């Protein structure tokens, strides 16, 4: 399964839609819990502080991952962002990957190109086949 | 008509607060980057390599002068929220900071005669003047959605024709402190392009299907018009040093990113946007 | 057509001087810890609280006008490319000024208090009138009159409200809020000088007939804005009995606005002798 977060601009939401894999969204308001394991897809958001903790992870994601039941079933993280942010490029995946035991699977920019959708589909399929 | 006092305790769009916090939290001035340490690196460049860099920098300065003095301010009446107006004033100011930082680099590294030749070049170069006429036309015209497309294409595409050079020098361990300065600019442009493109999409939702289709045609028409002109601008500058084919890859790479800011899908294939990785490592 | 700005050749060093000062004084409302005023704020009357919030909302409107409309409307009338850059900074800093008041409101006041304060600015005829006056010239055609209206806003209209936070500071109340306002006044002072300075330079480019028409305009617009501000002041300060002194402060700043435009002072010294406690709060 896939768990993704996207802000009001929904660049990440539209990428998960192009993926075609069924996935559940971390709501902009409120908390949720997941049952089946999942991979996390989130964008990166610096906040004037910059310098890559330090954040970069949406607060809704922090709440979702602060859930012990939700964090336990996390398997991997894919971060979105934009290379024009220098060292902060997709650093949210670095934060989630480092602050947990999960690996850093992929990075892409904004809605992702056609190559990103094909890359995440095949990579995520071979990843799930590995867990076994 | 009448204006109402801005109440930041009632936001119609949380993105305005998010963008305001990031942009103002990233406040900087050219005096913050110590360009003086680049004096040895600068002296190692050819007269032509110096000339190429100064002209590219002057071209970036014009895009900044245009976006701060005309672009951002012209977006204020098309705001969706009063806080969007406040954000736009910050963009207008930071653009002036961007344009000034190049005069800082020039003051530390270059001579007065070298600077005069650089600014004289920007006045006479038809391609640089052409891209300015194109965006200025839509900034000063009407049609608010077309203005935002032209603005987003400026922030996410037109600049990166010149952003390539400071990244190139950084990949060669030259002008590294200046690259730090330019990196601060690119970080701001990314947010500017994201925000204005985000607002463009918000305005697209308020129009009918016919208008929406007319604007998708417009974006592609203006992108290729600006791109065809940018390739000329790129060729004349980088052909001497043999970087044109890679700068063009970088151009198509960011053109796709500019399209996505406007909610549109990427256009150029992977084999046309595979810029030399050394340049991306500088990013 | 536009030309890239070259900061290494200034036609007027004053642009560089003002840019350096304004950017060197950069600040954001999060820098002033208004939370320390919560005990002080609780000591004010319901009327004193409402008076303070309305005065602040009135300042917020002036800043909203000056940042989104005022400063930007001056850009096409710039004499040098660097003057334009300065104006963008003023436009941004004005938005910061208007934001700082929402900061104070967020730390000290309730939601119902804030809504009631903003609702007042919409219905108050005098506040709306002074906004209509400056907006008319901001959006108009005559650029020299636009600079006169702007200077009167920066150097005169604001100080009708700046009086109150200085009054509280002089009584050891809302001192942190006063520190915020002092940061605002530091910017306004420079703005009025700069725009008035540019107004004077623009005056030199017209004929004596036009210059005479503008002096008539300045006194006439000052008389209109002053008569309107006294109504604004009475309705606000009559409750607490501060009107007589705020009027002194009005003439005090009206003279400063006039001199920023190169014109002679209008009110005599015996009419601008504001209580020294208020003037002491403006200075360190
Ligand atoms: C305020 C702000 C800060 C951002 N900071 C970063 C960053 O530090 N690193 C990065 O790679 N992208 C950064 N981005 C880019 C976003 O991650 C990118 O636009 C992404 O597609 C947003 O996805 P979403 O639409 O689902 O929110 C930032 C964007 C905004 C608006
Ligand atoms: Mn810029
Ligand atoms: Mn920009
Ligand atoms: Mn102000
Ligand atoms: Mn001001
Ligand atoms: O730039
Ligand atoms: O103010």
């Amino acid at each position: 399964s896939l768990v993704y977060f996207s802000s009001v601009s929904e660049n990440t939401h539209r990428f998960v839609q192009k993926l075609g894999i069924p996935a559940t969204r971390i709501p902009l308001h409120g908390r949720i819990e997941v049952d089946e394991p999942y991979v996390l897809i989130l964008p990166t958001y610096g906040g004037g502080r910059a310098n890559p903790a330090g954040g970069y992870v949406p607060k809704q994601v922090i709440a979702f991952l602060n859930n012990d039941h939700n964090r336990a079933q996390l398997r991997g993280v894919i971060a979105a962002g934009n290379t024009n942010f220098g060292a902060e490029f997709c650093y949210a995946g670095d934060v989630v990957s480092r602050k947990c035991s999960v690996p850093y699977l992929y990075r892409f920019e904004l809605m992702g190109t056609e190559d990103d959708v094909a890359a995440v589909r095949t990579g995520l399929a071979e990843f799930w086949k590995e867990q076994t | 008509d009448r204006v109402s006092a801005i109440n930041w305790n009632r936001l119609q769009d949380e993105k305005d607060a998010e963008v305001w916090d990031r942009l103002t939290g990233n406040f900087w001035l050219p005096e913050k980057v110590p360009v003086s340490n680049d004096i040895p690196s600068w002296g190692t460049l050819t007269a032509g390599e110096k000339q190429l860099t100064m002209r590219v920098f002057t071209g970036l300065t014009m895009l900044d002068t245009i976006q701060g003095t005309v672009g951002a301010v012209s977006l204020i009446p098309d705001a969706l929220t009063p806080h969007e107006e406040a954000v736009l004033t910050n963009i207008a100011f930071m653009e002036s900071v961007h344009a000034k930082s190049y005069s800082q680099i020039f003051s530390t590294l270059c001579s007065t005669a070298e600077i005069d030749d650089a600014f004289r070049w920007s006045e006479e170069n038809r391609n640089l003047q052409r891209k300015a006429e194109i965006v200025l036309q839509y900034y000063r015209g009407d049609e608010p959605l077309k203005r935002k497309v032209a603005s987003t294409l400026l922030e996410s595409f037109l600049f990166y024709s010149g952003f390539y050079l400071p990244m190139y020098w950084s990949s060669r361990a030259k002008l590294t402190n200046t690259a730090d300065m330019i990196r601060l600019i690119i970080r701001d442009e990314a947010v500017h392009g994201y925000y204005i493109g985000y607002k463009f999409q918000r305005g697209l939702a308020l129009v009918d299907d016919v208008t929406r289709a007319e604007l998708k045609d417009y974006t592609y028409e203006l992108l290729f018009e600006l791109y065809d002109n940018e390739v000329e601008y790129t060729q004349d500058l980088y052909d001497e040093v043999g970087l044109t084919e890679d700068v063009k890859k970088f151009l198509r790479y960011n053109a796709n990113k500019a399209l996505m800011n406007l909610g549109y899908e990427a256009l150029f294939p992977r084999d046309e946007t595979d810029v030399n990785p050394a340049i991306l490592s500088a990013l």
